[PDB]
């Protein structure tokens, strides 16, 4: 996928 | 040697700090303004919640997909539980302390168009006072809420999940032995606490029903939702309304 705030925050 | 430290100390360390709502008590308390403000506040708390979960012992080892699933299923429960904690610590549960600059009294509860729901959340705050809940018990219970509902067909790493949740339950058993003493008042307290965790499912069910409604009718009601919530709800709603969610209970399951 691309983006997704949840994904970003968990892998930031 | 000395003690045998538990994640409890760790949990206290990563515990997020109060976030302001940016509310101005001088402007009109319309339902539109109050709920929009509350939703933006949720958006900010959510960033902290994810940051908190990301470093949780055990949870951090679950695959990304399961972490996302768990967070999307439990965000309302976590938000509501934290609200009751703040209300308890900051007002002895006399008010609903959403944020230091946004504290709900009976009047705001009516203007929010969420009166009965506020009462339900308030009742949890009342229980915190009746039990004189400790920060230790609170942090472990938070984790347990994060691990309180899974897909009907289980998670991707179900076995690992079950082991982690079991450990956190044992952990709560350890804490419930601390605060008090007198074997009796520990067996009893553990029961009351797990019974309280179960009651969060019924409350969250009502909270989510109102949430999904305002989300669907967002345009007509003029109730704003921040990107953070739009994403979560858009994914959570379909699953929950189709019966895919499976709440885990400690009692009457
Ligand atoms: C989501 C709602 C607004 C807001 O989001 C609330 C949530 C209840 C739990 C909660 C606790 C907080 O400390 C901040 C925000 C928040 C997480 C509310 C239940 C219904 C209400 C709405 O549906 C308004 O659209």
């Amino acid at each position: 996928q691309q983006k997704s705030l949840l994904q970003q925050l968990l892998t930031e | 040697r000395a003690l045998t430290p538990s994640p409890v100390m760790v949990l206290e360390n990563i515990e997020p700090e109060i976030v302001y709502a940016g509310y101005d008590s001088s402007k009109p308390d319309t339902a539109e303004n109050l709920l929009s403000t509350l939703n933006r506040l949720a958006g900010k708390q959510m960033i902290q919640v994810v940051k908190w979960a990301k470093v949780l012992p055990g949870f951090k080892n679950l695959p990304l997909e399961d972490q996302i699933t768990l967070i999307q299923y439990s965000w309302m429960s976590l938000s509501s539980f934290a609200l009751s904690w703040r209300s308890y610590k900051h007002t002895n549960s006399q008010f609903l302390y959403f944020a230091p600059d946004l504290v709900f009294n009976e009047e705001k509860m009516h203007q929010s168009a969420m009166y009965e729901l506020c009462q339900g959340m308030h009742q949890i705050s009342l229980q915190f006072v009746r039990l004189q809940l400790t920060f230790e018990e609170y942090t472990i219970m938070k984790v347990l809420l994060l691990l309180s509902t899974i897909p009907k067909d289980g998670l991707k790493s179900q076995a690992a999940f079950e082991e982690m949740r079991t450990n956190y339950i044992k952990e709560l058993r350890k804490m419930v032995t601390k605060c008090p003493n007198n074997s009796g008042q520990s067996w009893q307290r553990f029961y009351q606490l797990t019974k309280l965790l179960d009651s969060m499912h019924d409350l969250v069910s009502d909270l989510l029903e109102f949430c999904f409604y305002t989300f669907r009718e967002s345009h007509a009601l003029k109730v704003e939702f921040p990107a953070m919530l739009v994403e979560i709800i858009s994914d959570q709603l379909p699953k929950v309304e189709s019966g895919n969610a499976k709440p885990l209970y400690f009692h009457r399951k």
